[PDB]
RNA sequence: GAUUCACGCAGUGUUAACGUGCAAAUUACUUGUCAUAUUUGAGUAUAGGGGCGAAAGACUCAUCGAACUAUCUAGUAGCUGG
RNA sequence: UGAAACUGUCCUUAGUGCAGAUCUUGGUGGUAGUAGCAAAUACUAAGAAGAGGAAAAAAACAUCUUAGAACUGAAGAGGAGAAAGGUUCCUAAACAACAUUACUUGGAUUAGGGUGAAUCGAUCCUAAAUUACAGAUGGAAAUCCUUAAGAAAAGGAUUGAAAGGGAAUAAGAUUAAUAGUUCUUAAUCAAGAGAAUGGUAACAUAUCAUGAACUUUAAAAUGGAGUGUGAAAAUCUACGGAAGAGUUCUCUUUUCUUCUUAACAAAAGUAAAUUCCACUGAAAUGAAUCAAUCAGAGAAGUGGAAUUUAUUGGCUUUGUAAGAAAUUCAAUGAAUUGUGGUAUUUUUGCAGUCUUCAUAAAAAUUAAAGGGAAUCUUUUGCUCGUACUAAUAACCGCAACAGGUCUCCAAGAAGCAAAAUCUUUAGUUAAAUAGAAUAACGCAGGUAAGGGAAGUCGGCAACAUAGCUCUGUAAGUUAGCAAGAAAGAGUAGCUCUGGUGAUUAUCGAAUCAGAACUUUAAAGGUUAGGGG
RNA sequence: GUCAUCUAAUUAGUGACGCGCAUGAAUGGAUCACCGUGAUUCCCACUGUCCCUAUCUGCAAUCUAGUGAAACCACAGUCAA
RNA sequence: CUGUUGCUUAUAGACGAUGGCAUCAGAAAUCGGUGUUGUAAGCUUUAGAGUUUCUUAAUCAAUACUCUCGGGUAUUGAAUG
């Protein structure tokens, strides 16, 4: 709901080139549950 | 409560269309026009309504049958 | 109302048919000043008392 | 394009809420064409507007509580909170006995296990409020009969 | 024409909010009341020295110790301003 | 600069000279890019359309679809009407102005479309009341009278209700929008056209089975409260399945949705209540209700008749009628549509009881009686209203104003409760703009060490008590009350036990009491008396 | 007013006294049981009323983008005598 | 040189201002320390009053035992790396 959110999320990001334009680019998050949060770092997927 | 208030119930007419004048002067429970005194046969005039004899009167109208007379 | 005597619904009919604009051949007269009618009400800006 | 006049169009024609509708996304230009009922229960049939089922209430919840009420889990002191009458009248149950007291007799009275003096003697007995329940009710015509004999 | 709660209603207190306001009298909580001397719609009756009032000079279309409207009327002013 | 009239001198004439009058009318500044655009819990993501989310985060982006999250919470922010409004209804194009930002949105602009009745209403009848001819009154305008004054009207004239009375229509489908109005099917009503039997009796016979003048009776047509009960619907639940959906790494023979039926008629089966009829005659008085109440001007018993119970005849059932509709499956065509309940609410009747110094409308219209004067088919059903809102945006308040305005239908939990609180069907996420920072002073909601009204005109404001069960309860008193006086104890969860019925062991009702065990020792999330 | 009483302390309250400026009998006199969003005093309980203030949340206020009034205004705006 | 700007910047702050660093910048996780609460979820102690059923066989059972000084949180205005 709107009053309580996660205090951890693991997210993906991803840049890619726009599909109208090629020389442009944008991200895209994504979601990845984990069953925990214990030692994840940031990895370059 | 005599101001804003007392105004949401007025959904009741008083006076409706007369017959005779086309106004909206005949008073529903009265029975009579207040305007151009209806089922009185002559019409309602007054002298200190001096504006009120310059709204409705002769020459007011079309005249569909005295113009032809006088001109005559 | 819903319920209406005769005459006063043709009284209703012909205040909605007044309720036009001028048409554009009549605004194309030579030395026409009637661009407007002047005397136009709409249901939610004036009730025309009837 | 606003679909508005297709999601009203298909509510009326699935006799549904304009919350139950559901206009396949993927083709709004094929659902913003349809501009009649005719066209719209085309593509009802044709499986591009379907009905949203109702949400899900269950009565499962419920249903385990009037079980365990049924064993007077629930019903302590402390989840009271109408008056004694309030819950059982007391009126109600005073016709309730009655009603079953009067049957009582009148089934005695035919069958010839007392008779019209008796029964009548017991009958006022019932009303004056003697007996708490049908057992004590038995248990004094069985002892008035042998009474009667000796 | 008992005691209370509820749908509603009123307007005891805060002398709270607001006070070029949501509103030319409203809002919030609190309080009182919430069917027989009750609440309420439509129809109908009562008109200005008149009506209507469980009576406050209260109410009679935001107008009342005498409504609104027009005429007499450019009322009169030893008073005030130009 | 401007582009067609004007000037000097002398006499004459005057609506003849403005800084003020809170002067009149019009226009415009400072204030000032300031005060504001803060009631109604709330929006986010992806896509589409569009000039209209760009970018050194310019942190916000209107409309539509999908997903998530939510609110009104069914005495609604739902579905419909009366008054009032009057085209605001629907569609398309289009956005200059308007809805305190913007708008592709609109109750806004432009242009077309839309309102179908023999059965719904007005039309008909009268109620409070209202108005005519003649008459009476008055200087006059005009007032009075409403059947009394009349050579007027078998008897008293006109109007007066879209909530009072009233001949007769329902289901399904259909439109961008009308629908008891259109279409299909199935009915009804009015106006027409073609001197009898049966039963002891109460009373009964698809028209039957004649019935004029005149008179009478009844119906239309009559308060409220409270109690019991019949029936239907809704909710809940038991048995038996069919079809579809949800959950499923942890379990769940599981949870959820559908299983329907009209007007008008028929009469297999079968109810409750009241009133009458026949036989017989009650005391050793009986009969009966929740309460009552009744009986020799006749009880109870047995056997009957009648009426009421949302159309025929109340319920099931039947024709209508499954061919409809709902739920599924397949690519138009196929599948199923049992039976219950000593549960609750609403609606609708019925039965008696209570209450009044209150007794709680009339007519149109209809039927019957007393009386004895006389000797199935088909046609038509005219006039008018009918769209839409009915309100935190269509009504009245200067407005898209937190104010006001008459009604109908009405789910689950929980509880005494149509209370507070949460959800379902339906509706909506926008309803005078947002983003960042998180200073003072504010408005709204709170908490607090020790003390406890010392504050103040004043315990103002806030705090505090609060449901239910048991015990107990003073003075005073109009003897009815005070009284929920005051005061004290109990209350949770889990596992059990007993009481309260129906049919002849099975079936069902939530209610009361009791006992062990455990714990965070229990009305208090919400609702909920401070006392003397 | 004087006497008791209520309090540590009483222009307050209650109970008495009465030559009562100027009470008094349907202009009604005396007496109150129940009742009252009526006026007054005192106790218990409780508490930010107070000793004496601290602190939390929402909405604004602050700044910004869009939009954007009003009352008022002789001219104006530093003091002492 | 100074200012803008960046660290959604602090020892500062209504806004400006002020203070720090700016490529050896900064940020971020993760890890350890340091705190808060009180022993997670799964299976086991017949823990376990009783009930129930096969009839010592299970069940269902509030609460309780071991794994468990557990689990969760922890700069957001905390400290290392």
């Amino acid at each position: 709901g709107i009053r309580s959110v996660a205090d951890r999320i693991r997210v993906r990001m991803a840049r890619l080139p726009i599909e109208g334009e090629e020389g442009k680019f944008y991200t895209l998050v994504s979601y990845v549950p984990v069953a925990s949060f214990k030692g994840l770092v940031t990895k370059t997927v | 409560t005599k101001g804003t208030s007392c105004r949401g119930t007025r959904h009741n007419k008083t006076h409706i269309l007369c017959k005779r004048c086309g106004k909206r002067s005949w008073h529903l429970q009265k029975q009579r026009c207040a305007s151009c005194g209806y089922p009185d046969a002559k019409m309602r005039q007054y002298a200190w309504g001096y504006k009120a004899l310059r709204r409705r009167t002769q020459g007011t109208g079309r005249m569909r049958h005295l113009k032809i007379a006088l001109k005559r | 109302t819903g319920h209406k005597g005769f005459s006063y619904k043709l009284k209703l009919g012909k205040k909605i048919h007044q309720n036009r604009g001028v048409p554009q051949w009549f605004r194309m007269k030579t030395g026409n000043t009637i661009n407007y009618n002047f005397k136009r009400r709409h249901w939610n800006r004036r009730k025309m008392g009837m | 394009v606003s679909l508005k006049l297709q999601k009203r169009l298909a509510a009326s024609v699935l006799k549904c809420g304009n919350r139950k509708v559901w206009l396949d996304p993927n083709e709004t230009p094929e659902i913003s064409l349809a501009n009649s009922r005719k066209a719209i229960r085309k593509l009802i049939k044709d499986r591009l507007i379907i009905k949203k089922p109702a949400a899900m209430h269950s009565r499962a919840r419920v249903v385990e509580r009037k079980q365990a009420k049924i064993l007077g889990r629930h019903t302590g002191h402390g989840k009271r909170k109408g008056t004694k009458n309030a819950r059982t009248p007391q009126k109600t149950l005073w016709i309730i006995r009655m009603r079953v007291l009067r049957r009582l007799l009148l089934k005695y009275r035919t069958t010839g296990k007392i008779d019209k003096h008796m029964y009548h003697d017991f009958y006022l007995k019932v009303k004056g409020n003697q007996y708490k329940n049908k057992k004590a009710l038995m248990e004094s015509i069985f002892k008035a009969l042998e009474e009667k004999k000796l």
